RNA sequence: CCCC
RNA sequence: CCCC
RNA sequence: CCCC
């Protein structure tokens, strides 16, 4: 039975190499979390019976645009796709214009609006983001005028109530309510 | 009230080193990160753990590690004479002390500028609730998967008619001559450090060193029940995936 | 605040299905979730009930004890409903005195109980002038997955219905069961635009905190109602949801026979 | 306590569909941005509106829309037996529902990151003051020129001796069978939708539906007085404009 | 501090005016604004009154009811003075429990009444050391254009002078007027430098919260005074203001000849 | 009678053009406020019985200076000449060195000060301020050291308490208490 | 129980004359942790005062760009009075604290420390007539001991009124059965009373009596002040004696 | 943070000396600093006492008065024990009570008194089931240089011993010395690594609020203890520290009775 | 309440 | 207060 | 508590 409680002794340090779920103290390795201890190539990890997600290069991510400076959208990265448990390393990340789309884009405000909710892939550390893929994009936007939720029509977004129209970098999953 | 020990077995029949009937269940709450329902004799408790969560509105956040909050609330119907909702002094008190336990044990350095929040309700209260509450919260902590050094397990050593007892019941508290809540860090199947220590009654030097000993028995006993429960939970996440 | 983001999206999805005449779990718009009603959860307490409504669960316990009547109203027992939506019953609860939502929740449960004359307040009198019974109904959320209100009115009336008066030990006679003569039930609905969703769940609430609650007695009289949230209620809609709700209330009452 | 209706008349002599005497005066306070004094039966209420004004804590603002606060409060002397100052369960609640009445109707979109504060105090209270406070508050908001989809009007219906009566009086709340405060949004001189709706009592599903009918007829009468209050206010600012020229 | 850019300017103006020895409205430096004292405005109250002091408005309501006397004084019975400066008047009025001002205001008014011995407590005694009348004075500001204090004081006494005891209601005999033996009045001046301004505008009040308040009885005895705000008071100037205030109080008192 | 109340039908959205005081909905136009209905040139508006001023280009405005940079001066705008009502669009307008006195200036320090009270003219939105006018400028300045209100002395400001003199872009209304 | 008599044979219930202060003691710099402190007995009153600052200020929305902010909490320990009193703020204490603050607001040179808070705590160990005056006297000593720049000192006494005569620095029985109680506090600059900082009053007093009391007060103020000077001299010697150890 | 910076360097120092098995003041690891107990510091107070302990100092005053016992015991009077860690004693300390630490120190101290049965609540019985002597005991910290706790325990047992029951003033008989049986004494030690300390000092506290506290009665029984802070207590230490405590509590009880 |  |  |  590979099962371990936090505090269970996995072994000595020189013996095994500390991995996820494991801590050392006095040269011994220990299980920090309950779960299935696994060992491979001298590396001892513990699959947690309740993992705390960590965001990393590669991941998909949900966020809100909290502040648009120039050439730069600051997104508030909230959830890491595929895990419901709120991540440990969430907070601000950066959506730089180069990454906003594969084409060429100027004036980032024409892709990503204040308070937009979006869907992005993490391409660098410090939560740096990419929107270039088709999947990635703005998931929901409010009318920049009357603050009503914008409905997707075509390649552009329209406000029903007010009829206005705004151009954005639009995830396929816009309005779907999924990501 | 006339006499606590007759024949050498207490008013409810237990030994001197016999715990009460315990019952422990992890993951009882949908909208919580970890949880645990437990009962110790007549105590009916439930702990919930949320976190690591962003800590708000701001500023109270520690930049190098995580902060631990712990609110111990007794509900109105939990006691004989209906309590009045709101923090007693006893409450603010028990909360500082219970919180201090987990500060020793949680690995807060892993989660800077964050909160790990512990709330525990007592649905029915008996002698020992404070001790049932820690055990519960400890299970919720593991359930919630917050990295810890080991487990926290807690028992009350009392003393009736000159003799020590394990996990005192009401009458023994109301007419006993001691009441001493412990709580240990269990690491590697064994009792290591003391995490929580509170005595108040009359006890000799030599009674006290004994009592410590009587306690770390109840503790390995309970710890096992705690393992059994986090194991039952283990089978379940395992069954839900395997589906 | 980052919590808001998960919810705004869930909102978009709930509104998508609504647009296609569906609820995200396949329920009818006039359909409650699975109701469990477990009495006697709390020994020491005189009455008590655990209720499960979907994944939402609540306890209520009833404690009684002798006390002084109201100076303007003697001859009547006293019933005092209170609720605690504690930290742990939700990621979104902060500790302290009741917020305004913890308050209206109790005032509604109390309203149904009182306006229906559910308990016979007169038979709770001990000494006509200044000794009378004092019924404490205390609601305590444990798991909040939408519609704690209906769950609470349901457990409340359930707890009272398993209440034993603690006569002896107060030296007032022998212990008897409390004279419950009615069965308040409340049906709450999430209004959205010009449609309604009877018995909303936490997920559905993402849409917004805009409800209607109608409470009835055992004779299908309307006994308490409460619109709540920032919205305009259509009269046609109100009229139609009046009838659906009284009806729903009949079915929940049927779960109280319990054979 | 004997009977509340006899020979078709209520203890104060009104028929079942008759309002209590109402007086409404707008623009009564000098420091508020809008205000209204209002008498309804033996109710004496005064409303003040403040805003749109800046809002702190900077966290409690709404990036996209105005926030709305509404404090309803009884002066110690307003009741028959002095009332402690300070909130109680009943006040937290009334403040809440009453706010939400107005959240529905004020055009908050126009004033992002702002607050619109409505204060309402009952100086002398009879039956139906929540009702009085709502009406006074509406007039106040219009007088403050804060944008609204329409008017809020409010009347309560009750039940005595098994009869539905409009605008209940004190003896009728205390010894009746039902108490049901409404508030309607008014647009085009017509009732459009319900903005506030509470009931306590025992009514048949039929009586509810009949009650909404009585409330409406009455609410339209009250709305004509609210209008006249502003009509006066309007005549008066123009009259003052004509005085400066004089 | 955004609501006080406008204030700071008005302060300048009031000040550029003072320099010319002039108030913003033409008043003399000892001239109260117009005054109205309306009694009986709250019927469901035992006594009540509404005072107008310029565009300043305050209403006071009195309520009486049986109670236990002071453990100390089993004779006479009690007067409690409370004040709500609720957000009704002034945006600077925040909601909630008493602020230092609502308190200071109540305590000053309470003082002038208490110390002038204007109401015979020993009169409203029911059962020696058992049951006794308790008299609640509740001050409720409405429109604040400066001097809520003086206005409340004016209103509180008018309220009390038009109070009927609730005897019948309390099976205690027929109802009767509350015996009022004095007439506390108080004059608040805004001290600015070495000059005073009697009965300040809210506008004049822009200069600073720096005042002196003097309160006299029937016979011109000073019965309560209060310096408030953080300024230093010239004894020279205090000496005039005393004389001026006892005077101002007198003129004010001959208003109550209804 | 041109008087209208909020909620009153004005006409079809096809017919007229929403002006100040009117909102559109369901194809109709309605009064948002009470006041005088005016229809000049297909355009319908209501004159509020209590207008809420809004700062635009051309408006003479007042404010305090909350932050100095090098090229720019940040002024917390607060009031619009004409009404006593707080304006809806209140906040931080901007004072660029060039827009000050129709002549060279090295630092706005030379013109404005921290906690100074200003009287500007709006040059553009986001409250782009000017003060070139004789009417415009500082209205009340505090001494850099000692912090007492400084009194004007011809073309310069000096405090009485201390004596130090400072030089700023002075409004002809400085000290007057008016603006 | 009431003396009924008060002034007798020209001398009061404790034997003082109409213008004689009760015995005053005044130690400077008694607290180690505070920036400046002062123990001070006045008749039966025993009070203690600490001072802290100028220091940083949270919230900071409460901080003032151009000058320091001042706070003063006047606090009567439970065992200080006759019938043990509930700890914490009553309305009387709140009022006293507002006015006591304002006295020093006049004198402290706030401008030298923008964005800061000088805070003053005064603790009444044993209560008796005019303790608000003891406290004020004690704070000014603490202020000075703390070296907070000030325009001049602050000193205070109350004038009472017994059996028709103005008395100085009133004691309990003459404050409870007397006919008036009137605390002053003065700015003392250049060894002479210069301004009034604090002025309250209550009871029946004639115009002529008010002005008389002011004279009576100042005379007391100057007498007290002298003791304050001496309290500080002692300090001056100590910090010197420490160098010089 | 930002006082949290100066303290951190001090912390380095204290540890650096513990690395050398010596302290900052050359004190020994089982040694309290200068003690001093002054009874009768507050007359007009049935009890009082002031304890300086190093630079720490605290006053404690006992008050007494007629009152009703709790529903349970009709057979005895009662003892309440509150405290205040005023800002007098420190910058940090909150103004308004009761903060949590306040609550703590009070209770620890109440435990020892109530647990030593060091007062005969049976002898404070006015009349059974209605009136009994209610003994207040308020701790008021004056200066905080560390271990206000121990200080407060001592000062409270000094004060209670020197307490005169105000029987006369209340019409119940001739005043008497308060019947005090036992003499509880608390020893707080500060813990870091395997090493205990003193009787800790504020400078030593810089290391962290990780302490142990054991209270003994005259006969050397333990009547109360209290781990406190966020640390793991090695059982071996506790063992020693149980002995070392009991002995420190006797050196003090002599410093008590002279 | 007021007072201390 | 103290306990729960 | 409930209503006012
Ligand atoms: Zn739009
Ligand atoms: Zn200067």
């Amino acid at each position: 039975m590979r099962f371990v409680m936090p505090g269970d002794r996995i072994g000595s340090a020189e013996e095994y190499v500390k991995g996820e779920g494991v801590y050392e103290e006095g040269g011994e390795l220990f299980a920090a979390v309950a779960g299935k201890l696994i060992i491979k190539d001298r590396v001892a990890k513990v699959e947690s019976i309740s993992p705390i997600p960590e965001i990393v290069k590669g991941d998909v991510v949900l966020g809100r645009v909290v502040d648009l400076r120039n050439s730069i959208a600051l997104i508030e990265v909230s959830s890491k796709k595929g895990e419901n448990r709120g991540p440990s390393n969430r907070g601000i990340g950066i959506l730089h214009v180069s990454n906003v789309d594969e084409g060429y884009v100027k004036e980032i405000s024409e892709a990503v609006g204040y308070l937009d909710i979006l869907k992005a892939r993490v391409i660098g550390d410090n939560l740096r983001l990419s929107t270039k893929e088709e999947e990635m994009g703005v998931l929901r936007a409010l009318c920049s005028n009357c603050k009503t939720e914008m409905v997707r029509e075509g390649d552009i977004l329209k406000c029903p109530e007010c009829g206005r129209v705004e151009k954005r970098k639009i995830s396929t999953d816009y309005g779907k309510g999924e990501w | 009230p006339e006499k606590l020990i007759v024949d050498g077995l207490r008013l409810d029949g237990r030994k001197f080193d016999e715990l009460r009937p315990i019952k422990i269940e992890a993951s009882v709450l949908k909208r919580a990160d970890g949880s645990c329902y437990l009962e110790m004799g007549k105590n009916k408790v439930i702990a919930a753990v949320f976190g690591p969560r962003e800590v708000h509105p701001e500023h109270l956040q520690d930049p190098s590690k995580a902060i631990i909050r712990y609110r111990y609330n007794m509900a109105p119907f939990s006691v004989e004479e209906r309590k009045r909702p709101g923090p007693d002094r006893r409450s603010i008190e028990i909360s500082k002390v219970s919180k201090e336990a987990f500060e020793a044990v949680i690995m807060k350095e892993l989660f800077p500028r964050s909160a790990i929040d512990i709330f525990v309700e007592v649905l029915q209260a008996d002698a020992g609730s404070r001790t049932a509450c820690l055990n519960a919260a400890s299970v919720a902590l593991v359930d919630a998967g917050v990295p810890m050094k080991g487990m926290i397990t807690s028992v009350a050593v009392g003393k009736a008619d000159g003799q020590l007892v394990l996990d005192p019941m009401k009458e023994e508290d109301n007419f006993g001559e001691a009441d001493m809540p412990f709580a240990f860090l269990i690491r590697n199947g064994k009792i290591e450090s003391i995490a929580l220590l509170q005595m108040d009654g009359r006890m000799t030097r030599d009674e006290v060193k004994q009592a410590i000993e009587l306690a770390k028995k109840g503790a390995l006993q309970i710890y096992e029940m705690q393992r059994e429960a986090i194991l039952r939970r283990y089978i379940e996440v395992g069954e839900e995936m395997d589906e | 605040m980052p919590e808001d983001i998960l919810v705004d999206i869930k909102r978009d999805y709930v509104l998508s299905k609504l647009r296609d005449n569906e609820r995200i779990d396949g329920r009818g718009f006039d359909e409650f979730r699975k109701v469990e009603i477990i009495p006697n959860v709390i020994e020491k307490a005189e009455g008590s009930a655990l209720v499960k409504l979907g994944d939402t669960q609540v306890v209520v316990g009833v404690k009684m004890q002798p006390g002084e009547p109201a100076p303007d109203t003697p001859d009547r027992g006293v019933i005092i409903v209170n609720a605690e939506l504690v930290p742990l019953a939700s990621p979104t609860f902060e500790p302290g005195p009741p917020d305004e939502n913890s308050i209206e929740l109790a005032r509604v449960v109390d309203r149904g109980i009182r306006e229906s004359e559910a308990v016979d307040l007169s038979k709770l009198v001990i000494e006509e002038g200044e000794k009378v019974w004092i019924v404490f109904v205390d609601i305590h959320a444990l798991d909040d997955d939408g519609n704690l209100l209906d769950a609470s009115a349901l457990a409340a009336i359930a707890a009272l219905m398993n209440t034993k008066v603690p006569a002896e030990r107060f030296d007032l006679g022998e212990d008897y069961l409390l004279p419950v003569r009615d069965l308040p039930v409340s049906v709450t609905s999430l209004i959205v635009g010009n449609k309604y969703l009877v018995d909303p769940s936490r997920e559905e609430m993402s849409v917004g905190d805009t409800t209607l609650t109608i409470t009835t007695d055992k004779d299908d009289n309307v006994v308490a109602m409460q619109k709540s949230g920032g919205y305009l209620l259509d009269e046609k809609l109100f009229d139609e949801l009046l009838d659906v709700s009284i009806n729903c209330a009949r079915k929940l009452r049927e779960k109280f026979k319990e054979i």
